[PDB]
């Protein structure tokens, strides 16, 4: 069975940009007879695994009618060091004659690995037998290789080299419209029931790739053959073939098929964005125009704001007194730009083995480049001062692994890359002083204290995800803390809410559980640290230098 | 006033014994080996 | 091996610098051997330095009664090798010196080994110390073996500052880690092999508060002090470094030498390296 | 169908050298000497991938009709070990069917690395195949073979021998000239538009290469391609605009080797001290014979102290135009951010490539940790404590004097430093940053003012009369804290002096009032005590 170009979606943006990169060179040759530079001959697809890579190739080959032609993985790797040569070089050979032509190789990472790690004999055989006849060949049969593999760093760097493999192409996972798409193209011959809504098992599956949503309905599809089970059993072979027409796969099933089924693409963070808004967060209405100056000007006008030979306003920070918000606002900083964004953090991203803490950071420059825009957003800067290390004396340094790979490839990006770093700190006289310099935290956002006699509108968009009581109790709840942020306020929502397990086998809510809670009113975060950097906001202008 | 401590491991072989090309023992069977003293071979003739 | 290279690497420029029609270009000149040293790949380059240098006795002033002192500790034991064995007992090998930071107390052993062809090694002692636990007593055994394959060689520990003021004073963290370090080198001063002519030579300011056990005899008992040189023998330093002058001075740079006591013995050989400021930079525009 | 001399540039010194250095033997054996022919074959270039050091080997090949034999590292290392002896003597027998011939051997680091990790007969083997027959070629058979890798230490330093492997030469980076003349090489057949740069963009690849180059007009022509169906086709500038903000840098773990072309007027005052490194430095690179006709030694380390930051990178920018050479900027805190090895290994790695490089001039920064990390016995540090003293005093005097290889220094306090190393002969010029003048900031600031409009109803020296902690670094704000007010009114609805006064005052202030005393403790002594202090 051949395939077209109804038999794939979700990606129908990032289709267009591998159809007119490959049929430019396929049909219409006298482009490249006008404009005298050479097309591209070896793309790279890559991405999550399970994203119809190999159904994106076979789509493209023969709707084009070119002479398609596969080269598998593992197959080569089956065979020993002599007879997978040979079988490398027939393929070409046989395309060569039938231009136009399509050498479509999958799974590079079996074939071509990282070898600094493991120098061995091997994995500079079949590598360098095909580099010598990748580079070498030169008919003008205007032929065109396509690579796929699952991370693009993880293949010899050799190979993105100028003339064998220049652009790069990502797989990304489908929207809630894309995955809409993947399942009408199975359930074609899945005789569904009326009650089965298209639209509202798109919302469901939040992060499912589409091979996900392949098992998702097979296993619903056999929750229906096990609840018709005990109706038609199976010692009988095929003779009651009269009430196989009555088996709909109705929605609950789908249900039951989610509620057993794990996410397997999602062992890492979002790949596109994050959606809290301000509004989210009470108040702080006195930075959020502020901002508005500082890095949604520049994206919008580039050349008002360059002509003028002013630097890019690449980093802000965050700072005060210490956890008022600030760890609250670590997700709300993304939807105002609404670009891409990943946040890092210490314990959390640069803290694994050796050779991979590094590899991270160079995801967020593939991000500035290949996935533009990009949002970089790092908070706790006090504790990763333990890992950078403090300077002493007058002579003195951060003497760190993962700082030489930050500090030098944050400035030599250009503002048409869309780079921007966002920091958050709790005490500014926690930073260390040789990640700082003039040039990358020249924005001061100063943080306050985050509104004691308003933080009942924080706490309002903060109990919005259970059914609470109406007749609610807000008069002192977060007015007599002063301490309390939005992020401690949840163990003041953990008092009035443990208590449910408790005094059963009725009330579940109680004006009771906010009236006698402000017993427990302390303050973590006293005036005493506040009041040290209020006047800070005023006075950082002449210590903006190396403290 | 500390020390670093690490070790190592190894792999050691694995191996196929594959040889006897077809072409080398084609070339191997057209040949002599020697006879011993008198143990001529002979000619004939005949057909006329 | 170099120098059969050098004759053909200065050829060839011969022939760049002109492209007994073309012969008369092969005649090579004494500038491209200059040239030739110029871009040169120096054999002792490729690895550490341990060649003897040019330095003798006629570039320095004073320092006579060193001088005297000097030629009977090294240099007896390797002119004259059955002088020593004819009563049997060896030289003292270990020479120390004291004094201001002036003098050429550290700049004139170099003369004293290499007027007999024999290797220097220049140690410094806050230059090598116990960083972890233990790091120094491996990395001063470990020069012994080479001194007497390669010999004639000595060995210059300098500075002694950092070790020899340590014996019952610091008693802290740090003053066990001194008692840890300076027993070492005590252990091998006697204990070296003393007839593979191994000659230790020290000099090392303060000389109050030095070690009891390292002025001992076998190790350094040759007390020369050596203050900055005498104010007659100034004018004699200056015979190294320049030697044509037009105008023949020697009377004025004596009247500041007879001055005052305080001037040191490389503050005056100073008063010819700023002619570069004094009278070649109003001298060569033209 | 092949290449020439005109297909490539930027490299042209030691173009002009390998040019020559083969030509001589392969176009004439008897013009040479004609008594002792002494051809020394065995040219090893080196230097960061994408240069063209193939393509510019087949230039001088097909120059002279020569056949260009080809083979590599890793394709001949990858087979079997009986084989690889075989082809290399299959490789090496075609010096005699096709002389004048040329033999291009690339990768030669991968096939003899440093001998420290191994200790085998095999991996000894692949080189003394090699040993074996350099000799057996020795009958003047007029072949030349060429080797090509990364870099010179990367390669066992026995196969470097007067008789294999002699002649280094170095291709590094092009200048200004040099990507705009690769510019022009690769765009020969591209229909352009008359509105398009040819110096904007060239200046501005500073981690760029020629194979980058090959990536960037290729990329631009496709951005078009994209926007015209949707003869019709025009390049415009703002195709390559487009590349330059989806470009690649790849050279960007390495020191910049290029020469700069900025003047001295670019920075304003301090006339006295111009002069003063003019008559030290500028003279013996032209001729040294100054130095030797007086018995006398070029300096060897300079220093600058005082306010920090206030303008020393581009003062050690500007060393490099009056001398006629080039510039190594080693960053401040470096000496301190490299571990145990990084901090020896790697700046003596950078001084063998100056002596290939040179006549060239090294930028070093905060040198007040000499009289901080002297005694390292700590077991907490590595190479940040101890592993930089033991080595600046071997290091700075470990040079030639034969290819003038210099160092600038600068530190920020003078006053704990000891004075023992710093009596001059090595450490000689130590020299005092003052407070810039009111026309020195000015100069600058017009300067600065420059890349901007502005009206000429606005003057600068209304703010330069009260310049008590104002240097010219620290008036370097002006420009943004006073200019942030006239991009939002020019976006917000669909360069004056009413921002005059928010940056009055409230710019920005580093130069404080204590060290500002003792910034002239030492100045007023140093016609006294110039010695020590
Ligand atoms: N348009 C589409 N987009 C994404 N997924 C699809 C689409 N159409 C079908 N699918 C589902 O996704 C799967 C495609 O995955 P595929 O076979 O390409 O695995 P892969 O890991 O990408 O291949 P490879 O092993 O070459 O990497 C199919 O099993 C199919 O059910
Ligand atoms: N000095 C130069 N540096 C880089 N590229 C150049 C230069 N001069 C010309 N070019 C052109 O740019 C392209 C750069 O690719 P090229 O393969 O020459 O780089 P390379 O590093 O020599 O390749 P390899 O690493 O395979 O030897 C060439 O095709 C060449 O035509
Ligand atoms: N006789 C001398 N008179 C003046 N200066 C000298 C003399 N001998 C050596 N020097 C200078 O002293 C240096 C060598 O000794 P020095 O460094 O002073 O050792 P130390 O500092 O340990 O006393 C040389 O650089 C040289 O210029």
């Amino acid at each position: 069975n051949e395939v077209g170009y109804d038999d794939i979606g979700g990606c129908r943006k990032q289709m267009a940009q591998i159809r007119e990169m490959v049929e430019l060179p396929l049909r219409h040759p006298q482009l490249f007879k006008a404009i005298g530079i050479k097309p591209p001959r070896g793309v790279l697809m890559y991405g999550p695994p399970g994203t119809g890579k190999t159904l994106m190739a076979r789509a493209v080959a023969n709707e084009t009618g070119a002479f398609f032609f596969l080269i598998n993985g593992p197959e080569v790797m089956s065979k020993m060091a002599g007879e997978s040569e040979s079988n490398l070089r027939k393929a070409f050979e046989e395309a060569e004659k039938n231009a136009p032509a399509i050498i479509f190789i999958d799974e590079i990472d079996s074939i071509a690995p990282k070898r600094d790690k493991t120098n061995g004999e091997v994995e500079r055989r079949v590598v360098s037998q095909l580099l010598t006849l990748m580079d070498g060949m030169k008919a003008r049969s205007n032929v065109v290789v396509i690579a796929a593999t699952n991370r693009p760093n993880s293949i010899d760097p050799a190979l993105r080299r100028f003339g064998r493999f220049d652009r790069e192409v990502d797989i990304g996972i489908p929207d809630a419209t894309g995955r809409l798409e993947v399942l009408r193209i199975h359930t074609k011959n899945m005789k569904l029931a009326d009650d089965v809504d298209l639209e509202a098992l798109a919302a469901e599956t939040h992060g499912y790739v589409g091979a996900d949503i392949a098992s998702l309905c097979s296993e619903a599809a056999m929750q229906q053959i096990r609840e018709k089970m005990d109706l038609i059993d199976l010692d009988e072979d095929e003779i009651d073939a009269e009430v196989l027409d009555s088996l709909g796969v109705t929605m609950d099933n789908f249900r039951f098929a989610l509620g057993n089924s794990n996410p397997s693409a999602l062992r890492e963070t979002v790949v596109e964005s994050v959606n809290v808004t301000w509004d989210d967060v009470g108040g702080l209405d006195e930075i959020k125009e502020e901002l508005k100056e500082t890095v949604e000007y520049p994206v919008l006008h580039p050349d008002q704001y360059t002509k003028f030979g002013l630097s890019p306003s690449k980093g802000v920070l965050f700072y005060g007194p210490p956890g008022t918000g600030k760890t609250l606002l670590a997700k709300a900083v993304a939807t105002e730009v609404s670009a891409n964004f990943i946040s890092v953090k210490g314990p959390e991203l640069l803290s694994m083995w050796y050779g991979e803490s590094e590899s991270n950071i160079r995801d967020i420059f593939d991000k500035a480049r290949a996935a533009a825009p990009t949002v970089v957003f790092l908070d706790q800067l006090d504790s990763i001062a333990k890992a950078r290390g403090g300077s002493l004396g007058d002579a003195g340094g951060a003497s760190d692994r993962v700082v030489n790979q930050l500090l030098t490839e944050m400035d030599g990006m250009n503002a048409k890359k869309n780079v921007f770093v966002i920091g958050a700190t709790n005490r500014p006289d926690q930073i260390d002083p040789a990640i700082l310099r003039p040039g990358r935290l020249d924005q001061l956002i100063y943080v306050p204290l985050p509104d004691e006699n308003a933080r009942l509108s924080i706490l309002n968009a903060q109990l919005r995800k259970t059914p609470l009581e109406p007749g609610l109790e807000l008069t002192a709840i977060a007015k007599a803390t002063q301490g309390f942020s939005g992020a401690d306020l949840l163990y003041i929502v953990q008092r009035a809410a443990k208590y449910a397990i408790k005094d059963s086998i009725v009330p579940y809510i109680t004006k009771e559980h906010f009236a006698e809670a402000m017993k427990t009113a302390k303050r973590s975060v006293s005036d005493a640290e506040l009041r040290r950097y209020e006047a800070y906001s005023q006075q950082m202008k002449a210590s903006r230098g190396q403290f | 006033q500390i020390f670093v401590k690490t070790l190592t491991g190894k792999t050691i072989t694995l191996e196929v014994e594959s040889s006897d090309t077809i072409d080398n023992v084609k070339s191997k069977i057209q040949d002599k080996e020697g006879i011993p003293p008198d143990q001529q071979r002979l000619i004939f003739a005949g057909k006329q | 091996a170099d120098i059969a290279s050098l004759c053909s690497e200065a050829a060839m420029q011969q022939i760049r610098e002109k492209m007994a029609e073309v012969l008369d270009s092969l005649g090579v000149t004494m500038d491209n051997f200059r040239f030739a040293l110029g871009n040169s790949n120096p054999s002792a380059l490729r690895e550490t330095v341990v060649e003897s240098v040019n330095v003798t006795w006629d570039d320095v002033g004073g320092l006579d009664e060193i001088k005297e002192e000097l030629k009977e500790t090294v240099e007896y034991p390797v002119l004259h090798p059955d002088q020593y064995t004819k009563f049997g007992l060896s030289p003292s090998k270990g020479v120390l010196f004291y004094g201001p930071p002036g003098t050429g107390k550290t700049l004139l052993a170099k003369a004293v080994a290499t007027e007999v062809s024999a290797n220097f090694i220049s140690v410094k002692g806050p230059e090598l110390l116990s960083m972890w636990y233990g790091e120094s007593e491996s990395n001063i055994r470990d020069i012994f073996d080479k001194a007497r394959a390669a010999a004639p060689t000595v060995v210059f520990l300098d500075q002694l500052d950092s070790i020899a003021k340590a014996r019952g004073g610091s008693l802290g963290d740090a003053g066990g880690a001194s008692d840890r370090v300076v027993n070492q080198l005590l252990t091998e001063m006697d204990g070296m092999n003393a007839k593979k002519n191994v000659f230790v030579i020290g000099a090392t300011n303060r000389p109050d508060q030095i070690d009891p056990a390292i002025l001992r005899p076998g190790r350094l008992d040759q007390l020369i002090y050596v203050p900055l040189p005498d104010e007659n023998a100034r004018l004699s330093i200056l015979n190294a470094q320049l030697r044509k002058t037009p105008l023949e001075p020697g009377l004025e740079l004596t009247a500041i030498a007879k001055a005052t006591q305080g001037f040191s013995g490389a503050d005056l050989l100073y008063i010819v390296q700023r002619a570069a400021k004094y009278a070649i930079k109003d001298s060569i525009e033209a």
